[PDB]
C-alpha cells in the first residue's frame, strides 16, 4: 500500500514518497492557530475544566495517569442551546495546545457516492495518527450521529454506514491512544446510542443558558 | 489466426476437484423438485419425439424459488456432482463490473462457453442482482445492469431449439423478478421449494441423523409432529446443536436430551402475543 | 561499504521489470494465452527452462515487457486491503480481561477454536462442526472485546473487516473486495473472518429503493454465496457483530450462514462485579474499597460505563491533586456515569 | 481454584478409620459433603481421591448394595469431573476383577457398563467389561448371547485404547461370531484389522490367530486362492519359520491349497512362485505335485491315487499328514475338487494342443463317460474358463475360433513383419563374422 | 394466465407418461396443480400482509 515513484520506462522503484490524504481531509487541519484564551470565555468553569482535564492534561503530565493506573477519558462531547460557548470553547482549546488540530464538520463527512464518507472518516483519523498527538472536533456531530431507525427511505443509510465507520475508529478493534476527539452538537435526543457510549463519548458536557453572572460577565 | 473455439475468461467446472460432493441421497425428499429439475434439463437432452407430438415446446430454462434455506442451492450442487454434461457455475453479483461493457461481455463469454460444450447447464444463483424489475435510469450504474439484464434475455432468446444448454436459476425473491424473464421461451418451468411439511421434515430428519449416532431414547417422530415452521437448514442446525452439546459433555453418543435441548435453541419461539386477546 | 553500495545502485539502475497477467489457457508446447491485467490478451511464448506444468489457468505470471514471454510464475496476489485486514493489532486482550460473559466464550470457542484443535469428537459424533457465529446485544457489552480476545489469545490466521468500510463507490468493487477476502482465507486456511458491524452491508432486501441501496444488496448476495453456495468453504470461520440483529436479512441469518446466534447482554450483578474488579485492578487504592456498594449503584450499566467510573474516580483523585483513589471518589464515579447515562435511550433488539 | 489438598489429607484417614469401626453411613455422608465443596471449588485430585476412597470403604465392607447405588449417585452427581469418574470407574473395574461371585459379578458390572455407556473418557473401560462379560456368558454357556454383547463393541474408533488392544478386541468378535456361525458378520468385522499391523515389533500371535480365523472363514464355502495367501503368510511368521514341523505343515498346506484353487493368472502366478522356492526340497512328494500340475502334458487321477493317493491323505510318521484331505465331509468334497481340478487341467492342455478332438477321444483322455465329460465342458464353456464348440452330431469339439479375413490378413502381415526384422538380425550376425574373420 | 399454463401442465403430463396424447385425467391432474398453486401463492401473499 506504499506510495512510491518509479522510472517512466524501467519500472524500477526510485523514491519513497510521503502518504497520501484526499484534499478535504488536508483542508481539515488547523494552520492558523486561532487566538482566545480562556479568560474571553465567561459563566463556564466547570464545563473548561473537565474540557482541559480531558484534553490538554492527558497529553503532558501522562505520568499521573500512569501512576494511578487509570486510562485517560476517550472522547468529550458538548451539548446545549444554541450560543452556549461550544465552538468558543473548542477554539480556546486548539488556541492553547500546540498539538495537532483537525477541525471538521458534520455535514461535511456527507458524500454523493457510497463509501466516501467512510473514506473520508478513517482518512481524517490516519492523518490525526500520523501527526503526533493530535485533536480531532467534529462540530454540528448530529448531520452524521442520528439514530438508526428501520425506515426503506434510502440516503439515510450512507450517513448510517459513514457513522459506523467513525463509531469503529472512536472505539473498536486497534484501539486508539493518540488522538482524542471533541465534539458538539445542538440536539442529544436524536443522537444514536452507540454514538454516546461510554467508551466512545466519555465526558457529556452540558452547557446551560447563562445565569446573570454569566450574562454580566459576557458583556 | 483463428484460436481453438474458446479463450475466455469464464472458466468452466474442473469436475474433477471443484465438483460438489453432495449425493442426491443426501438430500432428502424433495422428490417432486428432484423431477422437475431433472426432467427440465435433462429429459429434453433425451427423448424430444414426444415433446412436439403434444404441441408443448421444450423449456429453456428453469427457476428455483423459495424460502431462505428449502434446499435451491444444494439440488444444483448435486445435479452438478451427478451430471455428465459441462457445468458452468456463476453467481449474479460477479456479472456487474466496473468498466462499462464488461458486464455484457461476460454474459456473452459465458453462454458461448455453454454452446460450445453442446450438452451444458448454466447456473446462476442470486438472479436478483441481475434481474431486478425496478431501475433508475438516471444514474449510468442502473443503465449498465440493465444492459447486462438485456444482454441475459437476448442470449437466452436466441437459442436454435438444437443445443442442450439448458440454464438453472435460483432466487429468494421470485416477486421482484422482471416478467421478461418469465416470458416463455425463456425461462418456464418455476418449481417451488416450500417449508418441508410433516413428510418432508421427518424424511430430512432420517437423511440427517443416519450419519449420527442416535441413541435409541431419541424419537424424532416427536420433534416431526411438532407444528413449527422450519426450514431444512434449521433441521440440520437441530441435529447439529444436539452434536454439539454430545461433543461437550464429551459423549460419542447423542441423547434424546440433547435433542430436546437443541431443538428449543434451534427453534426460539418469537415473541408471545398477550391473552387479553382471543 | 559506500562504493558496495554505489556499485550495487549502479548495477540496480539497469534493470527493467516485468509485465504481470494471468494464464487463461495453454495452447501448445511453446505457446499460452495470457491476459495482462492491463485488459488486452496475447499469446505468448514460456521461457525453456521453466516448470510448465504449473502454468494452470489461473497462475499469475511475469511476461518481459518487449516479446512477452513468461518468465516467472508467482503465487496468488493479495489485495493491500486484504493484507490490512490481516495486519490489524488487537493489543493483546487476554481472556481473563473479560468478565461476566463464560457461557458466551464457550459457545464461541467451541465454534472457532475446537473444531481447529480437535475435529475427532465431531467425526466421532458424526457432524460437521457449525462455521458462522453473530454476537449481537446492546452497546458496550464486549463483542468487539471477545473478537480481540478471541485473536490475540488463538493460532489461526485472522482476518478484521469493517462492513462499512468494505463498500466502494465503484460498481462490484464491493463484491470483489469480498471475493478476494474469501479467497485469501481458502488460501490461508484455517482463518477466521471477523465482520463487525455487519448491518452496514446486511440488510433487509427491499424491493423499492435506489441504485446505491441494490449495489449494497449486490455486495450482500456476494457475502451469501460465499459464506454457503456451490463451493463449500471447510476450514473458514466467520465472526459478525451487530448492536441491531433485528434489521438483518433472513438469509444472511439461516442457520447455514449463522449457525449460532450469541447474546451478549448488560451484566448482570455478578458481571458488574467482575467488570469492575478487573478495570479496578491496576489502580493504586488507599483503604478498603466495598464494590458491592458501586454494583448496587451500578445497575443498568456497561462494561464500558464500569470502566468509565473507574476513570471517574480516578479523575476525581487527580483533581484532589491524590495520589491514590478511595470509596469515595469510586461513589462520585458511580454517581456521575449514572447521571450521565440518563442521555441514552435504554433499548435492546432480538433477532426476528 | 480453591485446594483443599490439605483438608483432604487430614480428613480421609479419620473417614477410613470410621468406617473400618464401623461408621460407614455417617462416614458417606460426610464424605459426600466433601466431595460436593470439592467438586464445586473445581479440585479435579481431591474430588478423585474422595470417590476412590469412598468406593473402596463401600467395598471393604460387603455392602453390594451401597456400593452400586454410591457409584450410580457419585456417577450422576451434577458437574461431575470425568477423571474423577475415570479413576472410579478404574477402581471398580479391579474390584470386579478380585470379586469371584457369579451374580454379583453381573450386577456389579452391569452397573458398570450403564454408567460408562457412551462416554469417551471412560470407553476403554467399558470394552474390558464388556468383554468380561461376553467371557462370563460363553463359559455359563450362551455363546450365541457373547457374540451378540461383543459384536455390539465398535473398538475401531476409540483413538484412546492401543492399536494391540483392538486388534485383539476385533480377533474376539471373528471368534465368536464363527463360533456362532454368522460368517457375513465375520467378514464385515474381519474387514476392520490391517494387515499392516502385524509386522511391527510382536504382532506374531495375533497374526497366526488372525490367519487362522480368515483360513476357517473362507474355507467355509471354498476360497483356495485366499485360503493358500493365508497359509504364505503364516509360513512367513519367524516364529513358524523358526520350528521345522510347523513350516513344513505350512508349506504342505500351501502348496495343496494353490493346487486345489481353479486357473487364472493370479493362481498361475502364485503356483510359480511358490515352486520357485528352495525350502520346497524338504517336501519332496508335494514338490513333485506342484511340478505336475505346472507342466503342460496329460496326467491322469488313477496315477495320481496310485503315486501320492497315500501320502496326501493318510500321510507317514516321516511326514505327517494334513487336514486338507482328511476322513471327513470336507476332506471328501476336497478330494473330488482335486479330481475336478485334474479334468480341468487336462481339458485346459488338451485344448492348446489339439484343433479338433472327438467326443470318445475326449472321454477316454479324461478316464470319465462321454456324458460326463459332455457336461464338464459344457460347464466349463457356460463358466467362460474355456472355448469349446461341440457338434453332438459329429461328436466332434471344435477348440478353434472362427477366422474372419481381417484375421488371416493380420496374421500373414505380423509373419512378413517377423520375415522382414529376422532378415536384418541375420545381416548384423554375419556382418559381426565377416568383421572377425576377415581382416586376418 | 391459469387457462394457458394447465394447458403445458397437462401435456408435460402426458409426456411424462410417454404417450403423443393429452388425457383427460392429465387435463384433471393440471388443474389440481395449477389452480392449488395459484391459492398458494395468493394465501402466501395473504400472510406477508399479516
Ligand atoms: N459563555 C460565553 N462567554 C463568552 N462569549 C460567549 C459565551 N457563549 C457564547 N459566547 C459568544 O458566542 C459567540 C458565538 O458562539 P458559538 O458559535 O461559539 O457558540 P455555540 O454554542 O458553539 O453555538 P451553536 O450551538 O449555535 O453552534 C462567540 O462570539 C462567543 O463570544
Ligand atoms: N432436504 C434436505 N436434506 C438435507 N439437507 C437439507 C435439505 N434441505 C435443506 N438442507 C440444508 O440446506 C443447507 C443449505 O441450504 P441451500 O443451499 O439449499 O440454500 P438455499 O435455499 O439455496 O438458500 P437461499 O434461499 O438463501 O439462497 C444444507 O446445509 C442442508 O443441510
Ligand atoms: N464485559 C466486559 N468486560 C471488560 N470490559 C468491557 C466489557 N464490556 C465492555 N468493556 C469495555 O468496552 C470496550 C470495548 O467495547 P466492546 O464492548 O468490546 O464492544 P461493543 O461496545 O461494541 O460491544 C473496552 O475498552 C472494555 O474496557
Ligand atoms: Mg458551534
Ligand atoms: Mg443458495
Amino acid at each position: 500500500g506504499d506510495l512510491v515513484g518509479v522510472n517512466k520506462d524501467s519500472y524500477l522503484i526510485l523514491e519513497t514518497l510521503p502518504t497520501e490524504y484526499d484534499s478535504r481531509v488536508k483542508a481539515m487541519e488547523v494552520d492558523e492557530r486561532p487566538t482566545e484564551q480562556y479568560s474571553d470565555i465567561g459563566g463556564l468553569d466547570k464545563q473548561i475544566q473537565e474540557l482541559v482535564e480531558a484534553i490538554v492534561l492527558p497529553m503532558n503530565h501522562k505520568e499521573k495517569f500512569e501512576n494511578l493506573g487509570i486510562q485517560p477519558p476517550k472522547g468529550v462531547l458538548m451539548y446545549g442551546p444554541p450560543g452556549t460557548g461550544k465552538t468558543l470553547l473548542a477554539r480556546a482549546c486548539a488556541a492553547q495546545t500546540k498539538a495537532t488540530f483537525l477541525k471538521l464538520a458534520g455535514p461535511q463527512l456527507v458524500q454523493m457516492f457510497i463509501g466516501d464518507g467512510a473514506k473520508l472518516v478513517r482518512d481524517a483519523f490516519a492523518l490525526a495518527k500520523e501527526k503526533a498527538p493530535s485533536i480531532i472536533f467534529i462540530d454540528e456531530l448530529d448531520a452524521i450521529g442520528t439514530k438508526r431507525f428501520d425506515s426503506e427511505k434510502a440516503g439515510d443509510r450512507e450517513v448510517q454506514r459513514t457513522m459506523l465507520e467513525l463509531l469503529n475508529q472512536l472505539d473498536g478493534f486497534q484501539p486508539n491512544t493518540q488522538v482524542k476527539v471533541i465534539a458538539a452538537t445542538n440536539r442529544v435526543d436524536i443522537l444514536d446510542p452507540a454514538l454516546l457510549r461510554s467508551g466512545r463519548l466519555d465526558r457529556k458536557i452540558e452547557f446551560p443558558m447563562p445565569n446573570e453572572e454569566a450574562r454580566a460577565r459576557i458583556m | 489466426d483463428v484460436l481453438p473455439p474458446e479463450a475466455d475468461s469464464s472458466i468452466m467446472m474442473l469436475t474433477s476437484d471443484q465438483k460438489p460432493d453432495v449425493m442426491y441421497a443426501d438430500i432428502g425428499g424433495m422428490d417432486i423438485q428432484k423431477q422437475e429439475v431433472r426432467e427440465a434439463v435433462e429429459l429434453p437432452l433425451t427423448h424430444f419425439e414426444l415433446y412436439k407430438q403434444i404441441g408443448i415446446d421444450p423449456p429453456r430454462g428453469v427457476l428455483m424459488y423459495g424460502p431462505p434455506g428449502c434446499g435451491k442451492t444444494m439440488l444444483a450442487k448435486a445435479v452438478a456432482h451427478h451430471t455428465t454434461a459441462a457445468f458452468i457455475r456463476v453467481v449474479g453479483s460477479e456479472f456487474v463490473q466496473k468498466y462499462l461493457g464488461e458486464g455484457p461481455r461476460m454474459v456473452r463469454d459465458v453462454f458461448r462457453l455453454a454452446k460450445e460444450n453442446a450438452p451444458a447447464i448454466i447456473f446462476i444463483d442470486e438472479i436478483d442482482a441481475i434481474a431486478t424489475k425496478r431501475f433508475d435510469a438516471q444514474t449510468g450504474a442502473d443503465r449498465e445492469v440493465q444492459r447486462i439484464l438485456l444482454e441475459l434475455l437476448n442470449q437466452m432468446d436466441g437459442f436454435d431449439q438444437n443445443v442442450n444448454v439448458k440454464v438453472i436459476m435460483a432466487t429468494n425473491r421470485a416477486d421482484t423478478l422482471d416478467p421478461a424473464l418469465l416470458r416463455p421461451g425463456r425461462l418456464d418451468r418455476k418449481i417451488e421449494f416450500p417449508l418441508p411439511d410433516r413428510r418432508q421434515k421427518r424424511l430430512i430428519f432420517s437423511t440427517i441423523t443416519s450419519k449420527m449416532n442416535l441413541s435409541e431414547e431419541v424419537d424424532l417422530e416427536d420433534y416431526v409432529a411438532r407444528p413449527d415452521k422450519i426450514s431444512g437448514a434449521d433441521i440440520n442446525s437441530i441435529c447439529q446443536e444436539s452434536g454439539m452439546l454430545a461433543v461437550r459433555e464429551n459423549r460419542y453418543i447423542v441423547l434424546a436430551k440433547d435433542f430436546e435441548k437443541a431443538y428449543k435453541t434451534v427453534i426460539k419461539k418469537d415473541e408471545q402475543e398477550h391473552e387479553f386477546y382471543k | 561499504k559506500q562504493y558496495e553500495k554505489s556499485e550495487n545502485d549502479l548495477k540496480a539502475l539497469q534493470s527493467v521489470g516485468q509485465i504481470v497477467g494471468e494464464v487463461l489457457k495453454q495452447l501448445t508446447e511453446e505457446k499460452f494465452i495470457v491476459k495482462a491485467t492491463n485488459g488486452p490478451r496475447y499469446v505468448v511464448g514460456c521461457r525453456r527452462q521453466l516448470d510448465k506444468s504449473k502454468l494452470k489457468p489461473g497462475t499469475r505470471v511475469a511476461l518481459d515487457m518487449t516479446t512477452l514471454t513468461i518468465m516467472r510464475y508467482l503465487p496468488r496476489e493479495v489485495d493491500p486491503l486484504v493484507y490490512n485486514m490481516s495486519h490489524e493489532d488487537p493489543g493483546n486482550v487476554s481472556y481473563s480481561e473479560i468478565g461476566g460473559l463464560s457461557e458466551q466464550i464457550r459457545e464461541l470457542r467451541e465454534v472457532i477454536e475446537l473444531p481447529l484443535t480437535n475435529p475427532e469428537l465431531f467425526q466421532r459424533v458424526g457432524i460437521i462442526p457449525p462455521k458462522g457465529c453473530l454476537l449481537y446485544g446492546p452497546p458496550g457489552t464486549g463483542k468487539t472485546l471477545l473478537a480481540r480476545a478471541v485473536a490475540s489469545q488463538l493460532d489461526c490466521n485472522f482476518l478484521k473487516v469493517v462492513s462499512s468500510s468494505i463498500v466502494d463507490k465503484y460498481i462490484g468493487e464491493s463484491a470483489r473486495l469480498i471475493r478476494e477476502m474469501f479467497n485469501y482465507a481458502r488460501d490461508h486456511q484455517p482463518c477466521i473472518i471477523f465482520m463487525d458491524e455487519i448491518d452496514a452491508i446486511g440488510g433487509r432486501r427491499f424491493s423499492e429503493g435506489t441504485s446505491a441501496d441494490r449495489e449494497i444488496q449486490r455486495t450482500l448476495m456476494e457475502l451469501l454465496n460465499q459464506m454457503d453456495g456451490f463451493d463449500t468453504l471447510h476450514r473458514v470461520k466467520m465472526i459478525m457483530a451487530t448492536n441491531r440483529p433485528d434489521t438483518l436479512d433472513p438469509a444472511l441469518l439461516r442457520p447455514g450462514r449463522l449457525d449460532r446466534k450469541i447474546h451478549i447482554d448488560l451484566p448482570n450483578e455478578q458481571a458488574r462485579l467482575d467488570i469492575l474488579k478487573i478495570h479496578a485492578g491496576p489502580i493504586t487504592k488507599h483503604g478498603e474499597i466495598d464494590y458491592e456498594a458501586i454494583v448496587k449503584l451500578s445497575d443498568g450499566f456497561n462494561g464500558a460505563d464500569l470502566r468509565n467510573v473507574c476513570t471517574e474516580a480516578g479523575m476525581f483523585a487527580i483533581r484532589a491533586d491524590h495520589d491514590f483513589v478511595v470509596q469515595e471518589d469510586f461513589m462520585k464515579a458511580v454517581r456521575k456515569v449514572a447521571d450521565s447515562k440518563k442521555l441514552e435511550s435504554k433499548l435492546d433488539y432480538k433477532p426476528v | 481454584e480453591v485446594d483443599y489438598s490439605a483438608t483432604v489429607d487430614q480428613r480421609l484417614p479419620e473417614c477410613a478409620k470410621l468406617a473400618k469401626e464401623g461408621r460407614l453411613q455417617e462416614v458417606i455422608e460426610t464424605l459426600l459433603s466433601l466431595e460436593k465443596q470439592t467438586r464445586t471449588a473445581s479440585d479435579m485430585v481431591s474430588t478423585s481421591r474422595i470417590l476412590v476412597a469412598v468406593v473402596k470403604m463401600c467395598y471393604e465392607a460387603k455392602e453390594w448394595d451401597l456400593l452400586n447405588e454410591n457409584i450410580m449417585l457419585l456417577s450422576k452427581r451434577r458437574s461431575q469431573l470425568k477423571q474423577a469418574v475415570a479413576k472410579m470407574v478404574q477402581q471398580c473395574c479391579t474390584y470386579v476383577e478380585e470379586i469371584t461371585d457369579l451374580p454379583i459379578k453381573l450386577r456389579l458390572i452391569d452397573t458398570l457398563r450403564m454408567v460408562t455407556e457412551g462416554k469417551i473418557y471412560v470407553e476403554i473401560e467399558r470394552a474390558r467389561l464388556t468383554k468380561t462379560l461376553a467371557t462370563i456368558k460363553e463359559q455359563n454357556g450362551d455363546v450365541k448371547e457373547a457374540a451378540s454383547i461383543l459384536q455390539e463393541l465398535q473398538v475401531e474408533t476409540y483413538g484412546s485404547m492401543e492399536k494391540k488392544e483392538r486388534v485383539e478386541f476385533i480377533l474376539e468378535q471373528m471368534r465368536l461370531c464363527l463360533a456362532v456361525k454368522d460368517y457375513i458378520r465375520t467378514q464385515i468385522i474381519s474387514k476392520k484389522i490391517n494387515t499392516k499391523f502385524f509386522q511391527e515389533e510382536n504382532t506374531e500371535k495375533l497374526k497366526l490367530k488372525y490367519y487362522n480365523l480368515m483360513i476357517q472363514l473362507d474355507q467355509h464355502e471354498g476360497s483356495y486362492l485366499s485360503i493358500c495367501k493365508h497359509y504364505r503368510a503364516i509360513y512367513d511368521t519367524p516364529c513358524i519359520q523358526a520350528e521345522s514341523e510347523k513350516w513344513q505343515q505350512a508349506l504342505k498346506s500351501v502348496v495343496l491349497y494353490v493346487i486345489l484353487a481353479p486357473f487364472d493368472n493370479e493362481q498361475s502366478d502364485l503356483v510359480h512362485r511358490i515352486s520357485g522356492d528352495k525350502k520346497l526340497e524338504e517336501i519332496p512328494k508335494y514338490k513333485d505335485l506342484l511340478k505336475l500340475f505346472t507342466t503342460m502334458e496329460l496326467m491322469r487321477w488313477s496315477t495320481l491315487v496310485e503315486d501320492y493317493g497315500m501320502e496326501l491323505r493318510k500321510g507317514s510318521l516321516e511326514s505327517p499328514a494334513t487336514d486338507v484331505f482328511g476322513s471327513t465331509e470336507e476332506g471328501e468334497k476336497r478330494w473330488k475338487d482335486l479330481k475336478n481340478r485334474v479334468v480341468e487341467h487336462n481339458i485346459r492342455i488338451m485344448a492348446k494342443y489339439y484343433t479338433r478332438i472327438t467326443m470318445k477321444r475326449m472321454a477316454q483322455l479324461l478316464d470319465l463317460s462321454v456324458d460326463e465329460s459332455e457336461a464338464f465342458l459344457s460347464n466349463l464353456v457356460v463358466n467362460k474358463t474355456i472355448f469349446a464348440k461341440v457338434d453332438r452330431l459329429a461328436g466332434i469339439i471344435n477348440f478353434q475360433r472362427p477366422k474372419d479375413p481381417n484375421n488371416l490378413l493380420n496374421d500373414w502381415s505380423q509373419k512378413l513383419n517377423s520375415l522382414m526384422s529376422l532378415v536384418n538380425k541375420t545381416t548384423h550376425l554375419i556382418a559381426k563374422e565377416e568383421m572377425i574373420h576377415n581382416l586376418q | 394466465a391459469e387457462v394457458k399454463g394447465v394447458c403445458t401442465e397437462a401435456g408435460m403430463y402426458a409426456l411424462r407418461e410417454r404417450r403423443v396424447h393429452v388425457t383427460q385425467e392429465d387435463f384433471e391432474m393440471a388443474v389440481a396443480k395449477v389452480m392449488q398453486k395459484d391459492s398458494e401463492k395468493n394465501m402466501s401473499i395473504k400472510k406477508l400482509w399479516k
